[PDB]
C-alpha cells in the first residue's frame, strides 16, 4: 500500500545520503551563499584555474599538458568516484543485488551517465558549476572558451541542467528518480527483463507518491520528470559521440579503465 | 569482461 511505498522512499533517501557526500541541499546552500561556510574559489580563466589548483586539488592528486586536457582529466577522476558512489547506491535498491550479476553490470553501464548528468544539475546554475565537492566554482563562459571540441563539451550539460533544475526537486525526490533510471528494463543486452521491471514498477509508484506528497501544489511533476528521463538518453548518446571523436583526435589523453569498461560497446 | 564493475558490485 501507500505505507510500503513511503518506507521504500525513506530507505532510498537514507541510502542516498550515505552514498553521495555532496547533496543537492549542500550544493544549493553553497550556490546561494546561504551557507556559513567559506565561498568557493571562482575559476573564470586560465590564470584563475592555476591559482585555484591548491584549493581544488582532490585527494592530493598531482599531474605527472594544456588546460583543456587537465580539466578533462580532473573530470575523469570525479566521474570514477561518481561511478563508485552510484554502484554503492544501486546495491541498496531492494532487489537489485538479487538480479543476475550480468544484468547488474548492464544496468550500471547504461545508467551511470544518465545519473551523473542528473546529479551534475544539482551542482549547476546558468552561470557555472560547482567542482571539487563545492570548493570551486567554474564559470560556464570559461568552459565555453576552451578550444574545440572541448569548448562545446559541457554546454549541452548546462542546457539540460537549467530546465531540470526548474522542477525544483530535492534530495528525497532525486533518490527515487535515480533508482528508477538504474532499473530500466529496456537496456540493450539484458538477460532477464521481468524482475527488473517488477522492481521499477514499485520504484515508479514510490516516486509518484513522493512527488504528490512533497510537492502537493506542483501538478503533473511526475509526468514532467518522466519526459526528462527520455531526454537524458540524448545528452548521453551525444556525449558518447563526442568522447568517440576526442578519443581519435587527441592522442595526448586517454580514459581511465573504469570509464573504458562503461563506454565500450555503448551506443 | 567489466572486471572493475564486477569487482565494485561483488565488493
Ligand atoms: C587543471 C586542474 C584539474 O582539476 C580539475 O579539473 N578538477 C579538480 C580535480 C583535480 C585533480 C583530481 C580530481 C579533480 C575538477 O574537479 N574538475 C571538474 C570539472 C568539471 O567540469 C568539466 C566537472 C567536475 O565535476 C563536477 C569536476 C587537474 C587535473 C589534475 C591532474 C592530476 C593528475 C593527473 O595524473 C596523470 C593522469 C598521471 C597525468 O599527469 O597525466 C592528471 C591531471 N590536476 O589538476
Ligand atoms: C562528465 C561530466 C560530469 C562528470 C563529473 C562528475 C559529475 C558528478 C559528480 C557529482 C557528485 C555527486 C554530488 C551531487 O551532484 O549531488
Amino acid at each position: 500500500e501507500s505505507a510500503d511505498l513511503r518506507a521504500l522512499a525513506k530507505h532510498l533517501y537514507d541510502s542516498y545520503i550515505k552514498s553521495f557526500p555532496l547533496t543537492k541541499a549542500k550544493a544549493r546552500a553553497i550556490l546561494t551563499g546561504k551557507t556559513t561556510d567559506k565561498s568557493p574559489f571562482v575559476i573564470y580563466d586560465m590564470n584563475s584555474l592555476m591559482m585555484g589548483e591548491d584549493k581544488i586539488k582532490f585527494k592530493h592528486i598531482t599531474p605527472l599538458k594544456e588546460v583543456a586536457i587537465r580539466i578533462f582529466q580532473g573530470c575523469q577522476f570525479r566521474s570514477v568516484e561518481a561511478v563508485q558512489e552510484i554502484t554503492e547506491y544501486a546495491k541498496s535498491i531492494p532487489g537489485f543485488v538479487n538480479l543476475d550479476l550480468n544484468d547488474q553490470v548492464t544496468l550500471l553501464k547504461y545508467g551511470v551517465h544518465e545519473i551523473i548528468y542528473t546529479m551534475l544539475a544539482s551542482l549547476m546554475n546558468k552561470d557555472g558549476v560547482l567542482i571539487s565537492e563545492g570548493q570551486g566554482f567554474m564559470t560556464r563562459e570559461f568552459l565555453k572558451s576552451l578550444r574545440k571540441p572541448f569548448g562545446d563539451f559541457m554546454e549541452p550539460k548546462f542546457e539540460f541542467a537549467v530546465k531540470f533544475n526548474a522542477l525544483e526537486l530535492d534530495d528525497s525526490d532525486l533518490a527515487i528518480f535515480i533508482a528508477v533510471i538504474i532499473l530500466s528494463g529496456d537496456r540493450p543486452g539484458l538477460l532477464n527483463v521481468k524482475p527488473i521491471e517488477d522492481i521499477q514498477d514499485n520504484l515508479l509508484q514510490a516516486l509518484e507518491l513522493q512527488l504528490k506528497l512533497n510537492h502537493p501544489e506542483s501538478s503533473q511533476l511526475f509526468a514532467k520528470l518522466l519526459q526528462k528521463m527520455t531526454d537524458l538518453r540524448q545528452i548521453v548518446t551525444e556525449h558518447v559521440q563526442l568522447l568517440q571523436v576526442i578519443k581519435k583526435t587527441e592522442t595526448d589523453m586517454s580514459l581511465h579503465p573504469l570509464l573504458q569498461e562503461i563506454y565500450k560497446d555503448l551506443y | 569482461r567489466h572486471k572493475i564493475l564486477h569487482r565494485l558490485l561483488q565488493e
